[PDB]
RNA sequence: AUAGGGUGAAGCCAGAGGAAACUCUGGUGGAGGCUCGAAAAUGGAAUUAGACUGAAGGUCGGCGCCCUGGAGUUAUCUUUUCUUGUUUAUCCCGCUUCGGCCCCAAGGUGAACAGCCUCUAAUGUAGAUAAGGGAAGUCGGGGGAAUCUGACUGUUAACGAGAUUCCCACUGUCCCUAUCUACUCGGGGAACUGGCUUGUCGGCUCUUCCUAUCAUACCAUUCGGUAAGCGUUGGAUUGUUCACCCACUAAUAGGGAACGUGAGCUGAAUUGAACUUAGGAACAGUUCAUUCGGAUAAUUGGUUUUUGCGGCUGUCUGAUCAGGCAUUGCCGCGAAGCUACCAUCCGAAUCUAUAUAUUGUAAGCUGAGAUUAAGCCU
């Protein structure tokens, strides 16, 4: 999934 | 001796094998 | 009034008699009337 | 699958091997349950299911042909207490599921005793078949 | 990057 | 009518919807398809409310006030009242003093004590021919006709031709 | 004894046995 | 635990097992059917047809082939495939479809078999609840296909893996044969649940009726008939946990019934400890006899609306108010004797005196 | 009321009459078998 | 466990680098989140009320706001390691204020913030307060130094009621006229 | 949102104090202690405890009509 | 010195059946072999009045030859409490000290020799409690049934405090730990690599590292590239194996720490869904689970040395009252504190401290009476 640092 | 080879697990009628369970050759 | 109560209040049963008169200092004898477990919450 | 929504969290009290009461008039009596779907994962921690949470389970006791494979069912009563945002903790009188099939409708054609708001909210085949909710 | 280890 | 609909990917309009009484939800797809209200803080307004209004207990004073409660054990007033303007068939086991407040007659659709739904007329393709109104499947073989669907007949999209043509 | 028994108690209801 | 092999336990690998391979068998259970057999007489000498269904991969078949005639017409059934064994047909094959019928109708031209040995066993690990009762429907499958192929005075030998539903088992056996008999070899160890039964004496029916061999009904269940008495005593006993479902015509789950019903039972602590409530009526006439009673009243009625919330001491009340309302709706005999007595006397006392007589030797 | 002679022998003789029953419970068990017990 | 708190070590000072932690109550609010499966409801949740001036003997509504303390302190005790448990100084982020005094639009009781009898601890409210939903990091009659910075931050908090009952044992009243009306008459009042 | 009355003891409940026990008869009973919880489960009947508003009531101590 | 409890052998007496013998039913008798106690992996070149000890501080059997009618307490009650042949047996009820056989030692309770009372911060050990589940932990945890097995009769015989397997019930063994009482980290050590090698035994689970990447990121699923930031499970060991069997999950990747190294067991965030897009997708908008981490006690559950309140059992203060002892004596509730995924709140993926409320109507009316900060408010 699309993590904090994307 | 057809009832010692029969006992063994050998199919013969006279005598000729027709299947044995293990080989005649070396069954005493 | 001495609030015995709260003064011994988490003090192990087998040393309130003895340490009740700690918080003090025919006395001796209304602290250890009920024995070394038992003190009167409020003495005079 | 087959639910509708999404779903927050309840006090889990079902582990897997325990047995619950089968409230649909399929035919089966007990449920033994042997998986959770969905549990996640966490060292030496047994699976457990809550109310409304599809499990996989055995029936235990019950018609033979019913008792032939494992099957999905749908837990709808809970004895353990939990959390309602309407702001109650609330329990069941005992354990209780429906046999179901993995889209979610039951074998069944009624549920017998209360089911919980929660589980009938989830499902709508549950809510059609449910006679009691809360 | 994570610099490797140089022989 | 010839009328398709899902709420939030379900073809059940029957649990969610009443005739209107449409379940809140995330968005107005549903309602613009046809009174936003909840039953006990629940979507599931068709199989928690019945007429022709009847709510139960779990109802709050909140949503009494939004939209007469019923004291009686069956709070799926929509699975145990199949009702319209004149004939109103009832759960067997209900009791006494909510058929008072209910001409009201204790059937069965052919051994299905929930005839609110399973019974819309169109009833289950189980029906024996003694107790049978038609014996149809609705939604693509879903036998719970009541919960499927409303009758207007909203019906959830995976109905095929010739159920959308039996309704 | 007996009058002993009832001297004494009627000297305690007096306050007087000590 | 541990997610180790099964090679790696303790008890996986045992002499039997290298017996096995020493002797070239292909399974250490080949020595169960050995011992079986070296227990009832060597029946196994004297069938000469043979037929083993589940029998992978062939240890049972290759020790009757050892054992029985050289000739015999050892039959193997199964569903995976078997590597073949001389003198040995083998085929695969579900037993529990009519596929297997077929085939074995197929090779069992006109003779029947003297002898069906069944050893299956499904892919263990489900759970045991389901491999036991699978294990059950397995061993029920085979004595259906083993009913048809027995002569008269035959030996149907299986296991079954102990359970709740083996009782049943045991004795839809001793319907159809003669002596039926449960035992455990050595090799077959002590950890395991399996047990091998052998019923000899084949009654081989001329009529036999299919629902015995059916399953839909020969593991039903049974029901129960507990007495309901620790219900009016120790309310407050947290109840073991009703985990076995509800009654199939109950609905409500709630019974109500009218009190006169209560006062006329014969059995009142049943009735009691089943019904939720008991309804008054206020327009009967025994009510109204009941009504003006010193009972009746300082909190009776309230107790009677809800009969889950009670205790000893209100049940108690209510059965004394239960009794309450029932309440309210020859001289030559013995002459003879006292001869013969008399005879028998003068006869002991002759006796003590002549034995005193010689005791002064 | 508990006699003198009980009292001293519950505490004197008890024990060692107690274990000499025992170990001879023992060796009538331990030689029940072992052909070639006759009297 | 995180190895970004590794020194275990007590803080500095009880002043973490503002108010008074009070206590904490419940509240229910009337939820409007649209696309959630609360959406026109009613939630209850903890809320944590800070004294900002207090009976020590030594901003807006609908704002989320970061408050930073000391945590509760527990001694030592025995990573399998063992050391100083507690007093760290920790820094709290997104905790929205949801009232900056017991009465709601729909609670018609002239009431206070403070329960009854007080807080434990703590004596009653009777300076200005910063109600936070969830808890912040210290005990009661710490040291909180509150600070300033997804749909949550832009909610507004419509309160419906507010728990007053005494945190001192299972209390079951909101106001002491309500216990007395309750009651009705003891021996002593008479 | 609504006070309910203890099942025992009939002293309000307000949301989040207590614990609810819903038979299989589809009856609720809402508590608002632990103790009345204790003593329903016990099977104690709420007329004969003194403490209780039942037994005020059915004794005279406060009006019911 | 050879004791005590139970069981109740010969013999004797009284009745019934039977020609006797003999067998039955009752009593007596009191005996015994009777019983019971290309090439990796760390970074790299018990004291202050109180209490205790508590009289055990030739031989055998039955019969005959300690309790009770001046001092202490007295709010109330109590003429009270302490001391000076007919023999049982076939023959002719306590303590101390005629017939088969071959070192002294008080009383009261104990419906049980017993036993009880009296006169002259952390760690470890043990114990108890605990919501939901109920052996899911581990090699292997009060009843019923069936098998194996050991000495061995007349029906699936029976028997053994033998062993094994299933059924029901219960349980902190476990998920998953938490609270209370009493006493009270040693982690770690001490037949030669001549730059080898690759693509044609849950035996070490606070950890660290490598990439030769299983998943997540970027370029329905196959192949490949950057990529180690992050994550890589729960059951069976119950029949058969050549080594596995059954599910959940995004996936359940492969290796080094000399064959990973002995106190024990044989062998800093992460990921997945839901609405809408959209009737078999996605970006945009929106709502929530899973795992991990930090914190907190409003509520819910748990725990009680507030030994807080109330109850019961045994015993002792002459009796009520009020109390003591029996390691909360046994119970019900429970404050404060502690505490729970059993409670709540927050978070190209690369670079304050620490060695009003509780119980339940008092004594002689009455939600009365008692306790309420010792870490409550005032
Ligand atoms: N339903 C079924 N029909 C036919 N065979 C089956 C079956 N279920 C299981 N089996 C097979 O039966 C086998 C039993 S193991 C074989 C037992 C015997 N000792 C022997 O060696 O012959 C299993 O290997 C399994 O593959």
């Amino acid at each position: 999934a699309k993590s904090l640092r994307a | 001796l057809a009832q010692t080879l029969v006992n063994r697990g050998v199919n013969l009628q006279p005598l000729q094998i027709f299947d044995s369970q293990v080989p005649i050759g070396a069954t005493p | 009034t001495i609030n015995l109560h709260k003064r011994l209040h988490g003090v192990s049963f087998k040393k309130r008699a003895p340490r009740a008169v700690k918080e003090i200092k025919e006395l001796n004898q209304a602290i250890w009337k009920r024995g070394v477990k038992g003190v009167e919450y409020r003495l005079r | 699958n087959g639910a509708q929504g999404t779903k927050f969290r309840i006090s889990l009290g079902l582990p897997v091997g325990a047995i619950m009461n089968c409230a649909d008039n399929s035919g089966a009596r007990n449920l033994y349950i042997i998986a959770v779907k969905g549990s996640g994962s966490r060292l030496n921690r047994l699976p457990a299911a809550s109310l409304g949470d599809m499990v996989m389970a055995t029936v235990k006791k019950g018609k033979p042909e019913l008792r032939k494979k494992v099957m999905p069912a749908i837990v709808v009563r809970q004895a353990k207490s939990w959390r309602r945002r309407d702001g109650v903790f609330l329990y069941f009188e005992d354990n209780a599921g429906v046999i179901a099939n993995p889209k979610g409708e039951m074998k069944g054609s009624a549920i017998t005793g209360p089911v919980g708001k929660e589980c009938a909210d989830l499902w709508p085949r549950v809510a059609s078949n449910s006679g009691v909710v809360v | 990057m994570r610099v490797r280890k140089r022989q | 009518m010839a009328t398709r609909t899902q709420f939030e990917n379900s073809n059940e309009i029957g649990v969610f919807s009443k005739l209107c009484l449409v379940a809140v939800g995330g968005s107005e797809n549903f309602y613009s398809a046809f009174v936003h209200t909840t039953i006990a803080g629940t979507r599931i307004i068709g199989r928690m409310t019945a007429g022709n209004l009847l709510v139960p207990t779990q109802t709050t004073d909140q949503e009494l006030q939004h939209l007469q409660r019923v004291e009686e054990r069956l709070s799926a007033l929509g699975n145990v009242i199949c009702c319209n303007d004149y004939v109103a068939l009832v759960h067997p086991d209900i009791d006494r003093e909510t058929e008072e407040l209910i001409e009201v007659f204790r059937q069965t659709i052919s051994g299905n004590i929930l005839v609110g739904s399973y019974c819309s007329g169109l009833v289950h393709p189980q029906t024996s021919v003694q107790d049978q109104l038609v014996a149809g499947t609705v939604n693509r073989g879903s036998s719970v006709v009541g919960a499927g669907m409303v009758v207007l007949a909203v019906t959830g999209l995976d109905t095929t031709a010739p159920e959308l043509s039996v309704i | 004894k007996y009058l002993k028994y009832l001297t004494k108690k009627y000297l305690k209801k007096n306050q007087l046995r000590d | 635990m541990g997610k180790t092999q099964k090679k790696n336990s303790k008890g996986r690998l045992d002499r039997y097992y290298y017996l096995a391979k020493e002797k070239g068998y292909r399974a250490r259970s080949s020595f169960k059917i050995i011992q079986i057999n070296e227990k009832y007489g060597h029946f196994l000498e004297k069938s000469k047809v043979v037929i083993d269904l589940c029998a992978a991969p062939g240890s049972w078949c290759q020790v009757a082939s050892k054992l029985c005639p050289v000739n015999s017409l050892i039959i193997g059934v199964d569903i995976v495939p078997m590597k073949p064994m001389p003198n040995v047909i083998t085929f695969q094959s579900d037993i529990t479809t009519e596929d297997c019928r077929s085939k074995l109708r197929g090779y069992m031209k006109t003779w029947k078999a003297d002898t069906v040995l069944h050893d299956g066993a499904p892919n263990v690990g489900l759970g045991w609840v389901q491999d036991a009762f699978t294990q059950s429907q397995l061993t029920l499958q085979a004595l259906k296909l083993a009913v048809e192929n027995l002569v008269v005075n035959g030996t149907f030998v299986t296991k079954i893996f102990r359970s709740k539903d083996y009782n049943k088992l045991i004795w839809v056996f001793q319907q159809l044969f003669e002596k039926v008999e449960a035992t455990k070899p050595p090799a077959s160890r002590n950890v395991s649940a399996e047990i091998f039964v052998v019923c000899k004496g084949f009654k081989a029916p001329k009529r036999l009726d299919p629902r015995l061999l059916d399953p839909k009904e020969v593991f039903e269940e049974l029901p129960d008939g507990q007495q309901n008495m620790e219900s009016k005593i120790y309310n407050p006993e947290k109840k073991v946990r009703k985990r076995q479902g509800y009654e199939e015509g109950d609905n409500l789950l709630y019974h109500e019934t009218s009190i006169l019903d209560f006062v006329r039972t014969e059995d009142p602590i049943s009735m009691l400890g089943e019904m939720n409530k008991f309804t008054i009526d206020e327009n009967d006439h025994e009510w109204k006899i009941l009504k003006k009673l010193k009972q009746t009243t300082d909190e009776f009625r309230s107790c009677i609306e809800d009969l889950k919330v009670l205790g000893k001491k209100d049940f108690k009340m209510i059965l004394r108010w239960r009794k309450i309302a029932r309440e309210i709706l020859g001289l030559q005999e013995k002459q003879r004797l006292n001869v013969k007595r008399e005879r028998r006397r003068k006869n002991e006392m002759k006796q003590k005196e002549l034995q005193r007589m010689q005791m002064n030797m | 009321k508990v006699s003198k002679s009980t009292k001293k022998f519950q505490s004197k003789h008890l024990k060692h009459t107690l274990d000499q029953r025992r170990k001879e419970k023992i060796q009538k068990k331990r030689i029940q078998g072992r052909r070639g017990n006759k009297t | 466990g995180h190895l970004g708190f590794l020194p275990r070590k007590r803080a500095a000072s009880i002043r973490a680098r503002l108010g008074y932690k009070a206590g904490m109550t419940t509240i229910v609010r009337d939820l409007d989140r649209p696309g959630s499966k609360f959406h026109k409801r009613e939630v209850v949740e903890a809320v944590t009320v800070v004294d900002t001036p207090t009976p020590l003997a030594q901003f807006e509504q609908n704002e989320m706001i970061d408050a930073i303390a000391v945590t509760k302190g527990h001694g030592f005790e025995g990573v399998a390691r063992a050391g100083q448990r507690g007093y760290h100084s920790r820094t709290s982020i997104n905790h929205k204020i949801y009232r900056v005094n017991g009465a709601t639009s729909f609670d018609r009781t002239k009431k206070t913030i403070t329960p009854m009898g007080g807080f434990v601890h703590y004596g009653e409210i009777k300076n200005d307060f910063i109600m936070v939903k969830g808890c912040i990091p210290g005990n009661r009659k710490r040291i909180v130094t509150l600070r300033k910075s997804s749909r949550k931050a832009l909610e507004e908090v419509s309160l419906k009621w507010i728990d007053t009952a005494s945190k001192f044992g299972k209390g079951r009243f909101q106001t002491p006229a309500e216990k007395h009306a309750f009651m009705g008459t003891l021996k002593k009042d008479l | 949102m609504r006070i309910y009355q203890c099942h025992f003891c009939s002293s309000p409940c307000y949301p989040g104090h207590g614990i609810m026990f819903v038979r299989n008869d589809a009856k609720e009973f809402r508590f608002c202690r632990s103790k009345c919880h204790k003593a329903f489960k016990q099977r104690r009947n709420p007329r004969k405890l003194k403490w209780t508003k039942a037994f005020r009531k059915a004794a005279g101590k406060e009006l019911a009509v």
